[PDB]
């Protein structure tokens, strides 16, 4: 529920943008940056999952 | 000089030379020679390079033919404030001035 | 009890020779340090030049 | 600070070939990552939580030796900065792993002052830890609240005692 | 900073910090270090007079 | 162990990435590892289940919806169950230690009767192998081959004292090298070539480790074993000899250094090449007969790769390696 | 910062007059190639040809020349893998011992001086059975027996 | 005698130096230079002072506790000399390496002060720019430095001048002849081994040491005296 | 301080027993994969670790036989029992930071091994320690 | 598993050891120190931490950690030693290091 959908979807392409670039460039310095893009995508994925976790089971009830 | 070596040289006019085959034991040239050593602006670093390093020299426009083989000869007086430079790094090939680290 | 300015091992002055540690006295080191930290900005104007030490 | 070095290690091991580190820099990186993470993060965070929580749990106003506790804090930070000063050396910091096995740490086999700075940074940290421990024993032995027998203490302060 | 930049030839030789690093420490420090000094000194003075009032 | 793993995909999972191994004690270590992993998986799942039960079953919202109230039973002590749960790990680690002692002792025992003994020298940063003794079956001469070089080892024994006299370390010179064995048949590892030690199949083999410089370690992943090589192993009270009952299959196998020795610790690879027993006699007779010939020439004489096929030498340039092609073309 | 991939201690070459050719990947290397010309006028070519061909294709120095001019050298054995043919003028070659252990061999050289100048640089062309190697080398005097010579004014 | 010494030289060389210098002294691509033609003196200087082996690529190699003794050093030098020769060690009149007999052109049993004068002017001309007036060392670019000369013996000084170890220029025996080199050794040892007449030397680093001493501790003690004599309010 | 004085007897006896067991073990067991012979490192450490814990335990017990029935140890004590002065505690002091800096200077001195740094560090260290120990007893300003 | 010698002969000083002590240290120190910070932030400050940011932090650290270090058991077993700065393409453990690195950046 909530932002978790979009925050996941925004990540799912960025992660796809990362790994693709990783399989494009050879072993090089830019492969490091490709790894960083891929990991940023994974982080936004988990960020979406964690806001979903908070929405499913709130523990700070009153805003 | 051997390769990658340095020596400070001064101007020595032919008249005030008393060495070699011309050596006269009773010719007092010391005063003028020392008077040439103590000139403010006439000490020059003569540098013999390695052949490998003489390949990658860049010549200045107009100073094309100044070298004589491996031998180059720069002025020892720093262009900043005029301390003797005198710190010739034999591998990095950087002449260094101790006064302010040029 | 402490030696200061042991001139006898410096030798007489001649303009072709210099040492690695050749700083001025302590109270002048500030005006040495300025000359060490200036980034070599020098002006050329036709027949004239303002050196980097101005 | 240590985790940044860890990430540099991982970035270098992402693919074969030395992309941006050398062998020497990689060695120094894992050495200093291990040292700072074990000795500058772990033991100081242990003693920090001990210092805050233990007097509240045992019902005391203050630790047994306050100035000794402050000395422990400051000497630990001094040791940390000494340990990290090795990177300012042209040759870099220590490079022999956080264990510092010999003969690799000998004068023959480990020149450069970074190898020495490790030794002092660790030592300054170690006495900082000891100065923190002197309190926690003496505090529990001497400043407990009325009615708080030894076996009514919380488990945390038991662990800190041991 | 001006003084120790004047003496950095000796400082780098003794304490084993690179001579270029010393010149750049002098350069960037003559901007940055004064600001840090001002900040810390100001806050410490305010803390001192707060202890007096306390 | 004498009992083999479950096998199949379960064995592959329990393996879990170990090499299969090429010696008897490698098989023993692998089997023990597989069954220990079985027991570990049992414990892991049977406690992750309880944590999951806490996550899903013992939640507060469920019990409050059920009407349990604001608090649970407030139980603190169950002494008999506590004593039982204390006794359980005691027995588990005890019965584990029994098989640990069994497998460890059959691994480490130095009674395997070597036919070949190879002296190994570790140095910063490469390996040097030297055949120390060979049984008469494999030796060129019919009688047992002994490889210690008299003049070069005499120099080693003479290095112990009196370089015009320093003798600080217990009366010996600080640069003593009398603990190193110098042999006349030697393979010398270089940055231009990965050294290759040639061994036969199905013979008890012995390794005698030592180190010119800082401590190293000899690790062959296919032996599932590694041992530290120290300078002056007798002075360290370190056991410098270890024996393998045999190698069971031919092939080329990489071996690495597993001890942090210095800058080029990663570059210190070697290869262990196991060859048909009949070909080993040809190899040793070739190396003995014309010692000027290199190791690669002997390997050609066998009829196999002159250079280590398992690992190629690293590129020694610190800039060329950026694009990931850090491998030197041996030929 | 000094321990990076570009390092000052790593880029250094030997403090010798002799140039050098060949990478670690090349089959045959020439180290310390120099044109010697003693004060007495005699001359020659100092060098060391090291064989490291992983194909084990043992070579034989067919010829060496300085600016196309011949240099005399004889009795050069083939150089199999991991072997060094050290060449120098006979007077300097006599100063060092031939090693009975190891593959090294010593060979003498001599060339007629066409008028080479001390300080300058001249090409040197080696040709072995497997190919030719070209390298510029400087001209200088041999090293004195250390400690014997004083500065003499006349 | 040398023929059997070369064997120990080879055995020691194979077990330490190959990783940087190759089996045939050809060098390695970025890991170490070629050692063809360096000679006995370079090996003696590098090993006896303990600079070699270098276990870390750095701005500069470091002196340290030597990994080999004297006889092993001469053995390795003999092995390297067999590959092309080079500058040689200064052997005395009986065959031992010259120590204490290099202290001046006119050495008899004590340092002659005329040699000390000439060597002082020579050292100020050539050596004192990278080192300092009395050889206390100095700094260079990008983390390199000129060491303090108090550690070396006379043979090490001579071979240092002869070989030009890393960034030091070579001083061949026809640029600085043996008389000049021995006078330089005499001046170095005189400055090393003579106490300062004017009390504690402060390291002879020059104005920096004197400044630091006074401007910190000398003024601190006098403000302490002032606090003794004055009041805090 | 009764319970903590007496609970230290378990660790010390365990360490002592392990020390003697280990000394006999390493001096007798000629197992393969290891070298027979007593090792002094480790055995010395075990015996002096037992020594540390025994020193703590014996001093605490020797003290505790003197003290009375303190209310913190009385299982049914009231908050009024401990009313009075708890003791003297330092409110504030700059000297811990000062002597930490002094130790840092001394440590840096032994890093580079400049002898003047070691001497000045030791002098500064004893100065800062003395100023720490005399903080609450410096005389009033003598007019 | 590391405690038994016959397994330690292969496991010692490999990436298996790395994964083991990172599991124990990152669990006992990082996870539980964060637990302590969240637990005693009220008592240490008089304020309560943001719950949502806490859950985000936890899930990021958890998934990044297990991604980083669970796969290093396999490279340790396959033969990669600890403290290795460079490795060959032919060794056979480049993909596992790549998987480790991406989740390591997630940990960062
Ligand atoms: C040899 C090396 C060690 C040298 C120091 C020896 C320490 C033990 C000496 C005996 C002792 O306990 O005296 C306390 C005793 C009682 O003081 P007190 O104020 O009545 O104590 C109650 C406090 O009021 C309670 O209030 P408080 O908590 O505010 O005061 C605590 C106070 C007093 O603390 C105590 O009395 C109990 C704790 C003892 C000290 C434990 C910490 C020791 C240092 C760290 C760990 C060891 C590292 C080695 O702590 C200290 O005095 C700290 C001493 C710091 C020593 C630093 C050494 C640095 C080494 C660097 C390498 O001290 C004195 O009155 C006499 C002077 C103490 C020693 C002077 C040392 C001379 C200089 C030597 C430096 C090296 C050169
Ligand atoms: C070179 C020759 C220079 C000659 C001209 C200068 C003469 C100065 C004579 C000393 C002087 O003025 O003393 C009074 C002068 C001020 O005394 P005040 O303000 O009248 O009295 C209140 C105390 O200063 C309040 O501080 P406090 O005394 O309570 O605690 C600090 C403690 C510091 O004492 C120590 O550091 C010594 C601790 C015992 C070490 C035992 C082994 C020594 C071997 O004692 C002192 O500073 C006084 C004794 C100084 C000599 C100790 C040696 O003392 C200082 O300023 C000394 C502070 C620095 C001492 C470093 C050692
Ligand atoms: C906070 C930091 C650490 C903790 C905690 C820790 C816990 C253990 N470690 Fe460790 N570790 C080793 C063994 C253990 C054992 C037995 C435990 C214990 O705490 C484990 C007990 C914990 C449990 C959570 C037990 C399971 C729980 C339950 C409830 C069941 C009870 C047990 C049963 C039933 C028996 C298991 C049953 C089976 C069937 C297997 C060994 C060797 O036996 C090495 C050296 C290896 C080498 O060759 O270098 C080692 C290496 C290290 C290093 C190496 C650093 C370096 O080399 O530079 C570090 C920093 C480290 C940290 C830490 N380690 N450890
Ligand atoms: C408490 C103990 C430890 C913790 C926690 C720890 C955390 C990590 N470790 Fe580790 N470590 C490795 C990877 C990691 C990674 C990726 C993390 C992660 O926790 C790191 C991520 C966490 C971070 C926290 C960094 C993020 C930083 C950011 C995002 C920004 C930086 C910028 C600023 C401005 C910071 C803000 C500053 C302010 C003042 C606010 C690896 C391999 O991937 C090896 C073996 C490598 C080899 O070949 O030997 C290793 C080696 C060791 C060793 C052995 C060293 C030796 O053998 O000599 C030890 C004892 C150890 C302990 C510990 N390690 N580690
Ligand atoms: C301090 C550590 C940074 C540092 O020293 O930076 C120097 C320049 O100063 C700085 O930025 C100092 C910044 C101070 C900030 C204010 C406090 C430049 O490095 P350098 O001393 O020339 O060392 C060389 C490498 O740069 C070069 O890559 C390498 O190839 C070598 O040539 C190496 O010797
Ligand atoms: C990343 C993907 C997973 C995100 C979490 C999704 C599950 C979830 O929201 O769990 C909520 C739960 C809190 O407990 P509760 O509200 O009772 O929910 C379980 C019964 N409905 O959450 C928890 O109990 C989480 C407690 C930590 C679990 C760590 C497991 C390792
Ligand atoms: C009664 C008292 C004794 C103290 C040490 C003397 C120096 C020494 O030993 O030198 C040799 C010594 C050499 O080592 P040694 O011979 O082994 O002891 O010097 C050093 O090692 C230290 C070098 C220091 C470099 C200092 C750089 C310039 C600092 C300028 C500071 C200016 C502060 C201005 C403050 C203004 C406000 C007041
Ligand atoms: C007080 C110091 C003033 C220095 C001005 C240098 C101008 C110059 O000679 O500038 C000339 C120089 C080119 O300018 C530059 O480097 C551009 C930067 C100049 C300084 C900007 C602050
Ligand atoms: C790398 C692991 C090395 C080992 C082992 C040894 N040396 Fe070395 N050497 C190395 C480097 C990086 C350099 C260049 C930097 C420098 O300090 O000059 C050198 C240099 C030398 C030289 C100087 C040559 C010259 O022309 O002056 C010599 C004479 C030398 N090395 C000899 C030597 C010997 C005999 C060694 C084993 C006994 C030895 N070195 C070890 C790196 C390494
Ligand atoms: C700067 C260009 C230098 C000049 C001019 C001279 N030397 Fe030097 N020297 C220099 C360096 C960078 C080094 C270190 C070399 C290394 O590999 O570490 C040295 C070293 C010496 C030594 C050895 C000192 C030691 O502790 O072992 C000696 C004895 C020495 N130098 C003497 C010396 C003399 C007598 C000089 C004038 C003729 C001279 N050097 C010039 C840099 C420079
Ligand atoms: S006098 Fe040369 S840099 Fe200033
Ligand atoms: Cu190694
Ligand atoms: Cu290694
Ligand atoms: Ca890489």
């Amino acid at each position: 529920m909530g932002k978790s959908f979009a925050l996941l979807v925004l990540g799912a392409i960025i992660l796809a943008g990362g790994v693709w670039y990783t399989i494009e460039v050879g072993y090089s310095v830019m492969a490091i940056v490709a790894a960083l893009i891929m990991a940023a995508g994974g982080g936004i994925i988990t960020w979406g999952l964690a806001v979903a976790a908070d929405v499913n089971s709130p523990t700070s009830h009153k805003i | 000089l051997a390769a990658a070596s340095m020596e400070t040289v001064f101007p020595l006019p032919a008249e005030m030379v008393n060495d070699g085959a011309e050596y006269d034991p009773a010719k007092d040239v010391y005063e003028h020679q020392m008077h040439s050593v103590h000139g403010p602006r006439n000490a020059v670093m003569l540098i013999r390079l390695r052949t490998a390093d003489a390949e990658k020299v860049i010549e200045r426009e107009g100073q094309e033919s100044f070298h004589y083989g491996d031998y180059y000869a720069y002025s020892k007086i720093c262009t900043h404030i005029g301390c003797p430079t005198s710190l010739y790094e034999a591998q990095t090939n950087r002449i260094l001035c101790p006064c302010h680290q040029s | 009890v402490t030696t200061i300015n042991a001139i006898w091992n410096l030798g007489p002055y001649n303009p072709s020779q210099v040492s690695a540690g050749s700083q001025p006295d302590v109270y002048m080191l500030w005006t040495d340090g300025a000359a060490r930290v200036m980034p070599a900005w020098e002006l050329y104007l036709g027949n004239y030049t303002i050196p980097a030490v101005f | 600070l240590g985790g940044l070095m860890a990430l540099l290690i991982r970035a270098e091991l992402f693919t074969p070939g030395l992309q941006f580190l050398s062998n020497e820099q990689f060695n120094q990186l894992f050495t200093m990552h291990g040292t700072v993470m074990l000795l500058l993060y772990g033991t100081p965070i242990v003693w920090g939580f001990a210092n805050y929580v233990l007097p509240l749990q045992i019902g005391a106003p203050d630790v047994a030796f306050p100035r000794l506790n402050a000395f422990g804090f400051w000497i630990t930070t001094v040791g940390g900065v000494a340990m990290l000063t090795g990177f300012l050396t042209p040759g870099g910091a220590a490079d022999f792993g956080w264990t510092m096995y010999s003969p690799l740490s000998d004068a023959i086999h480990s020149p450069g002052l970074g190898s020495d700075m490790w030794i002092v940074g660790v030592g300054a940290t170690g006495i900082g830890s000891v100065a923190s421990a002197i309190n926690m024993l003496t505090t529990i032995l001497c400043l407990r609240a009325p009615g708080m027998t030894m076996f009514r203490m919380p488990i945390f302060t038991w662990n800190i005692f041991v | 900073l001006l003084t120790v930049s004047g003496g950095n030839d000796v400082y780098a030789m003794q304490f084993h910090v690179s001579l270029n690093a010393m010149t750049w420490i002098g350069r960037i420090g003559l901007i940055v270090g004064p600001a840090i000094a001002y900040f810390i000194t100001y806050r410490l003075c305010i803390g001192l007079q707060r202890s007096d009032r306390e | 162990c004498e009992v083999a793993p479950p096998g199949g995909v379960l064995g592959d999972f329990l393996r879990m990435g170990w090499p299969d191994g090429i010696t008897p004690e490698a098989v023993a270590m692998g089997n023990f590892w597989s069954w220990v992993w079985v027991a570990a998986w049992i414990i892991g799942i049977i406690m992750w289940g309880l944590f999951l039960t806490a996550i899903f079953a013992w939640g507060a919202k469920r019990a409050e919806k059920r009407g349990e109230g604001e608090f649970p039973k407030q139980l603190q002590y169950n002494v008999p169950l506590e004593l039982v749960l204390t006794i359980v790990p005691i027995i588990i680690v005890m019965v584990l230690f029994f098989f640990t002692v069994q497998t460890q002792d059959k691994v480490t025992a130095l009674d395997k009767n070597p036919e070949v003994t190879v002296d190994v020298t570790a140095y910063q940063w490469n390996w040097k192998f030297g055949y120390s003794e060979i049984d008469g079956s494999l030796a060129p001469g019919g009688q047992d081959y002994q490889g210690s070089d008299p003049e070069r080892q005499a120099a080693a024994e003479a290095s112990k004292k009196d370089p015009s006299g320093d003798n600080p370390i217990h009366g010996n010179s600080k640069s003593d090298v009398s603990y190193l064995e110098f042999n006349r048949i030697e393979t010398l590892g270089t940055t231009d070539e990965i050294p290759v030690m040639v061994l036969p199949v199905n013979t008890p083999i012995e390794f005698n480790l030592a180190s010119a410089d800082v401590a190293h370690s000899f690790w062959v992943p296919e032996f599932l074993f590694k041992r530290d090589a120290y300078a002056h192993p007798e002075a360290n009270k370190s056991q410098r000899v270890f024996q393998i009952e045999e190698i069971t299959e031919e092939g080329a196998f990489v071996g690495r250094c597993a001890e942090m020795c210095g800058t080029y610790h990663a570059m210190m690879n070697f290869e262990l090449r196991v060859v048909d027993r009949d070909s080993f006699a040809e190899y040793i007779s070739f190396r003995d007969s014309n010692p000027d010939a290199t190791n690669a020439q002997a390997l050609e004489h066998i009829g196999q790769a002159p250079y280590a096929t398992s690992t190629s030498p690293f590129v020694s340039d610190r800039t060329a390696t950026r694009d990931g092609e850090n491998t030197q073309s041996n030929a | 910062c000094s321990a990076g991939q570009i390092t000052q201690t790593s880029s250094q070459v030997a403090a010798v007059d002799g140039n050098q050719a060949g990478s670690a990947n090349d089959p045959v290397l020439v180290r310390d190639v120099t044109v010697h010309l003693t004060t007495d006028g005699e001359a020659g070519v100092k060098f060391t040809a090291i064989n490291q061909d992983t194909s084990h294709t043992s070579h034989t120095l067919e010829s060496v020349t300085v600016d196309g001019e011949e240099v005399e050298l004889d009795d050069a054995e083939p150089i199999e893998r991991n072997c060094s043919l050290v060449a120098d003028i006979q007077s300097e070659l006599d100063l060092i011992e031939e090693p009975e252990v190891g593959c090294i061999q010593h060979v003498a050289t001599s060339l007629e001086n066409p008028g080479f100048a001390y300080g300058g640089v001249v090409p040197v062309e080696f040709v072995f059975d497997t190919g030719a190697i070209t390298i510029d080398a400087t001209v200088s005097a041999p090293v004195l027996e250390s400690g014997v010579e004083n500065r003499e004014v006349g | 005698d040398d023929q059997a010494l070369i064997s120990e030289g080879k055995d020691l060389y194979d077990v330490a130096c190959i990783t940087c210098h190759g089996v045939n002294l050809q060098g390695v691509e970025d890991r170490g230079p070629s050692l063809v033609g360096v000679g006995e003196g370079a090996v003696y200087f590098q090993v006896h002072s303990g600079r070699m082996p270098i276990l870390r690529n750095e701005a500069q190699a470091e002196r340290k506790a030597p990994r080999y003794t004297e006889a092993q050093t001469l053995a390795i030098a003999a092995y390297v000399a067999a590959n092309g020769g080079g500058p040689g060690l200064v052997y005395n009149e009986d065959g031992t390496l010259a120590m204490e007999e290099l202290r001046g052109e006119n050495y008899d049993g004590q340092i002659t002060s005329a040699d000390v004068a000439r060597g002082g002017d020579l050292f100020r001309l050539n050596c004192a720019s990278c080192h300092n007036f009395t050889g206390r060392g100095g700094a260079l670019s990008s983390g390199k430095y000129a060491p303090n000369l108090d550690a070396a013996n006379e043979q090490e000084i001579y071979q240092a001048m002869l070989t030009g170890p890393q960034n030091m220029p070579k001083f061949s025996d026809r640029q600085l002849s043996a008389d000049e080199k021995k006078d330089i050794i005499a001046f170095i040892k005189s400055t090393k081994e003579t106490p300062s007449p004017g009390g504690y030397s402060l390291g002879s680093l020059g104005p920096v040491a004197e400044g630091l001493f006074m401007w910190v501790f000398g003024i601190l003690v006098l403000v302490a005296a002032a606090m003794w004599i004055g009041s805090r309010s | 301080m009764k319970s903590s004085a007496k609970l230290m007897y378990g660790p010390t006896v365990f360490m002592a027993a392990m020390a003697v067991i280990y000394i006999f073990a390493t001096m007798h067991v000629s197992d393969g994969g290891s070298v027979k012979g007593v090792e002094w490192v480790g055995s010395v450490a075990l015996v002096l670790s037992a020594g540390l814990t025994l020193m703590l335990g014996v001093y605490l017990h020797f003290t505790e036989v003197r003290v009375d029935v303190l209310p913190e140890d009385w299982e049914e004590a009231e908050v009024a029992d401990k009313a009075g002065t708890l003791g003297f505690f330092s409110p504030s002091s700059i000297w811990p930071a000062a002597m930490s800096g002094a130790v840092g200077f001394l440590a840096f001195g032994v890093v580079y091994f400049h002898y003047w740094m070691i001497a000045v560090g030791l002098m500064l260290l004893i100065f800062t320690i003395t100023k720490l120990n005399l903080q609450y007893g410096v005389p009033k300003e003598k007019h | 598993m590391l405690a038994s010698p016959p397994l330690d002969f292969h496991l010692a000083d490999s990436y298996f050891l790395i994964a083991h002590f990172h599991y124990t240290l990152f669990g006992t120190v990082v996870f539980a120190s964060c637990a302590g910070v969240y637990f005693w932030f009220p008592k240490m400050t008089g304020r309560m931490m943001d719950e949502r940011l806490g859950k985000i932090h936890f899930w990021l650290t958890f998934v990044g950690f297990h991604g980083t270090f669970l796969i290093q058991h396999w490279v340790g077993n396959m033969g990669m030693p600890r403290r290795y700065a460079d490795y060959l393409d032919s060794d056979g453990f480049t993909i596992y290091n790549q998987i480790s690195t991406v989740f390591s950046f997630l940990l960062g």
